[PDB]
């Protein structure tokens, strides 16, 4: 029951700012060292800032120096990054984690992070497709649904089975950039038995769009 | 047989937080409602321990007043009655003066 | 900055094996190193924070070791669930330097690819685009090869080939090669096949259907 | 907006028994190493609390030394030591003599 | 995690003295005074005294002025009771509770009982015997099956059926004296259709003879 | 020693209903009182130890009340759950004296017995002795009688009637009527009876068997 609170999701144009959140609960805010960590899409880990919310303490690193104001509040009990001037360089996921000393610096407890996307483009609704077998055949030991949704803008989306009830066997593929727009799929391995006959169905949620339509797979 | 303690462990339960503390029940804390009080003392939530820096002492944020039934010792007739005491809610490490 | 250096990445080995992954740096940190977990979601945890002490609920499996500039985690026993790109980070002077990732995927049996090619849905032909979708589900290892022929001549514009991770319950490798596509051209043209070349055999794995329904 | 703490709950935290306790660690407890330690403060189980009848004493009977890890912050270089402290392991209510 | 242990059963014969055990476990045990409360068979509960296993302090009750003595373990953390010169009249079931002060005289939490029978008599073991529903009758819904122990001595008896799985519509009935001996009988209702497809097992058990067989009820 | 009294020990009331014990000392105790409840297994646990203070674990619905010479133990809401027998204890001196402990029935539907009669086992033949059960069990209220008939001629020795206390699922008592008999006068006799009389009917239900199978 010590854990630190980021919104997974955050979208600006380029040019604008962000102050990102770490809401701290289950422990003394006051006592405890608050880091900052950024991460570009598969690349090392580079320190940003620590604040100490005790004291007002501020330290940051060279590089991201006017990149990066760091504040705290006592009320709230959640700790502030102010990212100044936003650019494609600045497209990464930030963390936040505590640590205990004036020595050691050993971050013990990080957050889920901020995964920050920087574009001017438009947010746009995916359209769910269900990925249906192919007409007639082939089976039969095991048969293959799956489902595609092309041209969604921007990240997160949460996509499951049968409201999460079909935890089994499923395989949920990354998104990627195309023309633009996020192209996603997914695709359950089930009994010959058990399709079509146990109606299965593909549930996508766009929460950016405010948009999400459930599609039933039928051949 | 002997087993040592993680440094973690050492400082989480060391830092500024509100915790059980033993508080020995006193005429000049609390006045008279028997010659003797049973229990003789009671345990509150205070705030103990310390901060990382040396510049930083632990105060309490926020306080509120927990009642509790205490056993009055009466030679005129013995009776289980009630106290009250004040209990802290959380506490911060603050810059000295 | 006081350079982190981890000059291992890519890190494969087979279940109850010894498994040591080191760092080294530019000088004297005095046991000052910290050992993080981020696993494939993003979850950053700290496992072992000097030279060998444990965090609150680890598994003693996870030994650390090393003194002076060369720092080094040891798994004694490697389980499915230890599938995570591991860091180290000094603690003697900041700022705080981290090294770069070891990806540690864990060694299984080689497993043919079961492809299922996927026809553009009545709902996407009746909006003006046509997508076929082509699954290959379970493979290892992470060493696939996706192409596409259209009525026999190869695609290579509008194919998307995403990667899933490393599986933790099979240790299996998924892809889907999606082929973006204009109905106008779609119509034009019959018969489609999604070719797989993989370690498990020398013949390319074929799924193939026509554009009429054979 | 309020509670009422049932005096059963009052004297079972009340009772002699081991109960984490706050230490200050100084130069003169557990001697010099370097000029300040962090945390500056530890917790050990210690007898605590209050015997029903007065005339008795919250005592230990068994004891046992335990050692945890601590940040000895020393200048020519810092270092995360170990250090010692007594523990108490059960307590008694014996009759003061 | 606070519990008082008392031996379920205890036998002695006329004029024979015991040693009543009261293991104490979960708190401080020398902060609480240690009662003992006498309860005969569907009767009132009677005070016999209580000890201070802190100071040595006891207090008996008048009429048992001489026939309980009181005695504490600060080792082990155990309270005695010595029931001197047992007759008839003291066949009871004997009780161990806590009280904190001396002025409320409250006992929180009490022990599981010992109910101790004297006799002198010859201790024997039962003899199962497995009730046949009857020789081709009643069949409508739900059948019983039924079970007897008798002429076993002394108290208690383990009684169970499928290894106590089948703990669903059981009726155990308590032992009666016949003849200077217990008869104790049980019984089960099942559907139609379960019995005799899926055989059903009566589990006895007396552990004071020691020898307990389970019987396979068959039409 | 003050005589503390308990004027009523029979109690039966519906779910739901507001139910009151009371208890009368011989003289002022000075709200010194203690609530106790036994379980059918003789299991004691402190419900309400004062005038109206509750044990940890134990329902809002225990209420006490009464300030001196007279107190009582009242539950506002009733379930099944709260079948046991209650206690009150002074605590002004001692010794500590307890009271009548009450029995708290639950009152139900009334139903008729389920009679099933059952012939000596085979077992028990080989042995040199005979015992007909008479199982009849699950019924409101406790009230029953039961009479054996020997080729229609009524026995009374070697009759052991066993009741069970109230039940803690849907309220039902049940009752064993153990015949034992001699086998060389078993083998005497012919046909072999069980009659029940109760509330549900005045014509005793009855289930009998010939010796000779029927």
């Amino acid at each position: 029951q010590v854990q630190l609170q980021q919104p997974g999701t955050e979208l600006v144009k380029p040019g604008a700012s962000v102050k990102l959140s770490c809401k701290a609960s289950g422990y003394t805010f006051t006592g405890f060292w608050i880091h900052w960590v950024k991460q570009r899409p598969g690349q090392g880990l580079e320190w940003i800032g620590h604040i100490n919310p005790g004291n007002g303490g501020t330290n940051y690193n060279e590089k991201f120096k006017r990149m990066a104001t760091l504040t705290v509040d006592k009320s709230s009990s959640t700790a502030y990054m102010q990212l100044s001037s936003l650019t494609s360089e600045d497209s990464a996921v930030y963390y936040c984690a505590r640590s205990y000393s004036n020595y050691v610096r050993a971050m013990d407890y990080w957050g889920q992070g901020t995964s920050v996307t920087v574009s001017s483009a438009k947010t746009t609704a995916p359209s769910v497709y269900p990925l249906v077998p192919v007409c007639g055949g082939t089976t039969g030991s095991s048969v293959t649904l799956g489902c595609l949704v092309k041209g969604y803008f921007p990240e997160p989306v949460t996509l499951t089975w049968n409201s999460g009830s079909l935890s089994s066997g499923v395989h949920t593929f990354p998104a990627l950039l195309q023309s633009g727009l996020y192209t996603l799929s997914s695709s359950v391995t089930v009994t010959s038995n058990t399709w079509p006959s146990q109606t299965i169905t593909c549930n996508v949620a766009h929460p950016a769009s405010s948009t999400k339509v459930d599609k039933k797979i039928e051949p | 047989q002997r087993k040592v303690v993680s440094w973690i462990d050492v400082y989480t339960r060391a830092t500024c937080q509100p915790r059980e503390v033993v508080v020995p029940l006193t005429v000049e804390l609390m006045g008279t409602v028997a010659k003797q009080l049973v229990p003789s003392c009671v345990t509150v939530q205070r705030c103990g321990g310390c901060c990382p820096d040396d510049g930083l002492e632990c105060v309490p944020t926020g306080q509120h007043q927990v009642r509790m039934q205490i056993l009055m010792i009466r030679y005129p007739s013995s009776q289980l009655g009630e106290m009250s005491l004040e209990e802290h809610s959380q506490c911060e490490c603050r810059p000295k003066k | 900055e006081i350079q982190m250096t981890q000059t291992t990445s890519s890190l494969s080995a087979s279940l109850g094996d010894r498994v040591t992954i080191s760092c080294r740096a530019s000088q004297d940190i005095s046991n000052f190193l910290n050992w993080y977990q981020q696993k494939p979601d993003g979850t950053v945890k700290l496992l072992i924070y000097y030279t060998s002490t444990l965090h609150s609920g680890v598994p003693s499996r996870f030994s650390g070791s090393g003194s002076g500039t060369d720092y080094s985690l040891t798994i004694s026993n490697l389980e499915q669930e230890d599938i995570a790109t591991y860091f180290c980070q000094q603690g003697k002077t900041l700022p705080p330097t981290f090294g770069g990732g070891t990806k540690l995927e864990i060694k299984r049996a080689d497993a043919a690819p079961t492809v299922s090619i996927f026809p553009p849905s009545s709902e996407q032909l009746t909006s003006g685009g046509a997508s076929v979708v082509c699954f290959l589900n379970n493979f290892y290892p992470k060493e696939i090869n996706v192409k596409w022929k259209i009525d026999g001549s190869e695609r290579q514009n509008g194919v998307l080939d995403s990667w899933t991770e490393q599986d933790s319950k099979d240790s299996t490798y998924s892809m889907s090669s999606t082929l973006t596509l204009t109905k106008d051209e779609y119509e034009r043209h019959n018969s489609y096949t999604c070719e797989a070349t993989h370690k498990t055999s020398t013949s390319p794995i074929v799924k193939s259907f026509n554009r009429n329904e054979c």
